[PDB]
RNA sequence: GGCCGCAAGGUUAAAACUCAAAUGAAUUGACGGGGGCCCGCACAAGCGGUGGAGCAUGUGGUUUAAUUCGAUGCAACGCGAAGAACCUUACCUGGUCUUGACAUCCACGGAAGUUUUCAGAGAUGAGAAUGUGCCUUCGGGAACCGUGAGACAGGUGCUGCAUGGCUGUCGUCAGCUCGUGUUGUGAAAUGUUGGGUUAAGUCCCGCAACGAGCGCAACCCUUAUCCUUUGUUGCCAGCGGUCCGGCCGGGAACUCAAAGGAGACUGCCAGUGAUAAACUGGAGGAAGGUGGGGAUGACGUCAAGUCAUCAUGGCCCUUACGACCAGGGCUACACACGUGCUACAAUGGCGCAUACAAAGAGAAGCGACCUCGCGAGAGCAAGCGGACCUCAUAAAGUGCGUCGUAGUCCGGAUUGGAGUCUGCAACUCGACUCCAUGAAGUCGGAAUCGCUAGUAAUCGUGGAUCAGAAUGCCACGGUGAAUACGU
């Protein structure tokens, strides 16, 4: 991929980390029943002024070597290429081929 | 297993893990020590319960 | 095939009776891995039809078929550029798979209420030697006669 | 056609891995980051001592790295100046305690991964590709081998076509399993292009 | 032009101009509507589909500000995509920056928590509080925030006809070659052909050949039958307690779990055959002649695919083809094609109520019991990093009623109203629930595809990507056929 994606990644995850508290308490508040009924709409409308990249919703996977958005594996951290070429290798403890 | 259109053409991995339990019935004083004293290989997991 | 040789499969008897040849009919009258359900449309029409004309089931499923059962057909010849029906001898096996067959593909077109009573239907009409089963028989003997030049 | 990796249909049957360790699905990654990046920077900084295999090891809450190499003198230097450098520098990378050992190899000549190297040093300097694939097969039958095999392709010479040529001797079956084969590559970055390498070596059944 | 002939014509016989070749005999291939032998769901014998309808999805075309790029006979078209509402994003319109959003250098001062106005936001301005560590021999500045100048950074921009690495296909076909010797002036040949046999350049016997290599078989995984070890979380024939339930005390026998071993070799019997290699039968045995299923892809062909995973030669732009930001588009719609799902009904639809599996996943996770709602769901809360808890109730099936051949009590497109959940945010453009509406279609022209046994056909179950979004892809079991005379 190219350095600037990579950049919007490691931004992402920085404010993502640095707001999270804040945000529960504001959905506590707005999923809570029998509350005051007008907190709920002052609440509503402060979730909106907190930064949109501080979602965790707004990050994507990519592989940890090349920076590939699809094809990506979570036991490993890493595509099918360099699975495969790690795989051979013999860099991958306990995989093998398999057949049955 | 090709870096561009073939959708065929795959490949199939596989990781075992293999599990052992033991059973200790009077543990003493000694025997704990002994236990606790003592360093396995680097590829074991090992996990005590009292 | 070209160079191989095929066994026979066994096949078990009915229950009710002892009759690999009614396991044979069950068979080609099953759809869909559905063998209960076969089964039972068998055993009403063999019960429906065994009062009809006072005889065992096995004896009224024998006369039926002997009515349908062939002996000559037509197969199809091109060396020359042309088409030529040459007939044919049957051997008993594919006699009575034939019979069944077309048994069955007739008694799918009628138009009563259910299978087994289409069944029964028509398991008497060919007793008395009349419906599409006979009618079958009865085109391809003429079809088998008519090019006797060709043996 | 297209061929499977010797070195991968191998292992479990008469090759063995090159990192052992347990995990779970929430180390798995991290850990697999980690050693990535402890071996680039070891094969950067010793280039030129002659390395061919890197083994780690995950103890406890500890690495421990093995470096085989041909050289042993260069890496470990004037009463262990170097070596402990490296220590430190690994246990920066890895975040906790480290330790180095070092192997020595004997008879480079009949090391795959050495050898390659050694060719695609001899073209980036300007040898004839013939020569330095001849020299390399006779070496490795002179001084013991049951069989080798060797491969290069590019743009050999300056041509403005590309092309594929090899060189074997003795035997090297591919088919059998219980076969000790060694396989490795290299690369190397000419005034032209990239040429590869690729080169087997055969040991004996086991 | 001369000579001859009734004629048709015969005989003697040039030049201008134009090209760099035209030709004989043999050699290795490829091809034949030439011959001979042999194989494969190739035909034949059979069972179920596609081509017609409605919906899901990809492609061509047309349209638009933009509808981002790539794949194109078999061997592209549910393909890169294992999951486009913002992000992903590479595309369009408008607002903004210039040593730069991402690294190395120099020198001028200082670092993170909360909170106020103006912007769609990027981004400008006011404030309040704090003084970190640490040879301070004062030079530490490591750690991390500012501005300033120039070496530089940056490019999903072009060429896969400059390349490395990786992949498709002929083809899981049985072939493809070398050293020494001998034959021919030579290109080359022999070996590798011949008589038998096999799934097989598999094996034997002959022969100017004698030997070796890459392929074929075998060593690797799984499945089916046994005995020896260890028995919790898994198992209950005998024994003995009863609130009936492996519950409780117990037992190590059986299912089962996972480490070591045994077994199948044409090994034994009869016949045929060159006093061979083999072939057709039989005994025992769980299994018989490659027992069934996988992985494993020879020298090479198609300038086959990929500079948009990654790396790289050469070219091109640097206040712009490099940065950042909110809205839109990739989801358009006269039409043409490929791949699928649901049906066109009594071997069936609807209502009651009752047997029998296998393999998997789980801490920003899987969510029992209880209560509330017609329902999707909501509240309060045990257990579980797991042979223990949770996801989790298999369906087709069997038993009893109703419907009686109707565009129907078959089918479930489209559209109106009211809701639930994830997420800052469901207009363009999400999945699911309730009430209502109830379209096409009665088995599909010329063509054309899959399958040889636990196979086709039919019924249910799980996982990867993933906040949410499968009728696709990859895996698991239940019921269970028809036909092979022959080339």
């Amino acid at each position: 991929a190219k350095q600037s994606m990579k950049a919007r990644e490691v931004k992402r995850v920085a404010l993502a980390d640095k707001y999270f508290a804040k945000r529960a308490e504001l959905k506590a508040i707005i999923s809570d029943v029998n509350a005051s009924d007008e907190d709920r709409w002052n609440a509503v409308l402060k979730l909106q002024t907190l930064p949109r990249d501080s979602s965790p919703s707004r990050q994507r996977n990519r592989c940890r070597q090349t920076g590939r958005p699809h094809g990506f594996l979570r036991k490993f951290g890493l595509s099918r290429i360099k699975v495969r070429e790690a795989a051979m290798r013999g860099e991958i403890p306990g995989l093998k081929k398999a057949s049955w | 297993i090709s870096p561009h259109v073939n959708k065929d053409a795959r490949d199939q991995y596989e990781i075992r893990t293999h599990l052992r339990l033991v059973d200790i019935v009077e543990p003493t004083e000694k025997t704990v020590d002994a236990l606790m004293r003592l360093d396995l290989a680097a590829g074991v997991d090992v996990q005590i319960s009292l | 095939p070209r160079r191989r040789v095929i066994g026979q499969r066994k096949i078990l008897p009915d229950p009710k009776f002892g009759s690999e040849l009614l396991a044979k009919f069950v068979n080609i009258l099953m759809v869909d891995g559905k063998k209960s359900t076969a089964e039972s449309i068998v055993y009403s029409a063999l019960e429906t039809l065994a009062q009809r004309s006072g005889k065992s089931e096995l004896e009224a499923f024998e006369v039926a078929l002997e009515n349908v059962r062939p002996t000559v057909e037509v197969k199809s010849r091109r060396v020359g550029g042309s088409t030529y029906q040459v007939p044919v001898e049957v051997r008993p096996v594919r006699r009575n798979a034939l019979a069944m067959r077309w048994i069955v593909e007739a008694a799918r077109k009628r138009g009563d209420k259910s299978m087994a009573l289409r069944l029964a239907n028509e398991l008497s009409d060919a007793a008395e030697n009349k419906g599409t089963a006979v009618k079958k028989r009865e085109d391809v003997h003429r079809m088998a006669e008519a090019n006797k030049a060709f043996a | 056609g297209q061929k499977v990796h010797p070195n991968g249909i191998r292992l479990g049957i008469v090759k063995p891995w090159n990192s052992t360790w347990f995990a779970n699905t929430k180390e798995f990654a991290d850990n697999l980051d980690s050693d990535f990046k402890v071996r680039q920077y070891l094969t950067k900084e010793l280039a030129k001592a002659s390395v061919s295999r890197i083994v780690i090891e995950r103890p406890a809450k500890s690495i421990r790295v093995t470096i085989h190499t041909a050289r042993p003198g260069i890496v470990i230097g004037k009463k262990g100046e170097d070596v402990e450098k490296l220590r430190k520098v690994v246990a920066d990378i890895a975040g906790v305690p480290a330790q180095i050992n070092i192997a020595e190899v004997r008879k480079p000549e009949l090391d795959a991964k050495l050898v390659a190297d050694s060719i695609t040093s001899q073209l980036e300097r300007r040898v004839m590709f013939r020569r330095a694939m001849k020299r390399a097969v006779q070496n490795a039958m002179r001084l013991g081998a049951k069989g080798i095999k060797v491969e290069v392709s590019g743009r050999l010479g300056g041509a403005e076509i590309a092309r594929t040529e090899w060189y074997r001797e003795g035997r090297v079956p591919l088919h059998t399993l219980r076969a000790d084969i060694d396989y490795n590559t290299s690369e190397a970055h000419t005034t032209y292009g990239v040429i590869g390498v690729k080169v087997w070596i055969f040991k004996g059944e086991i």
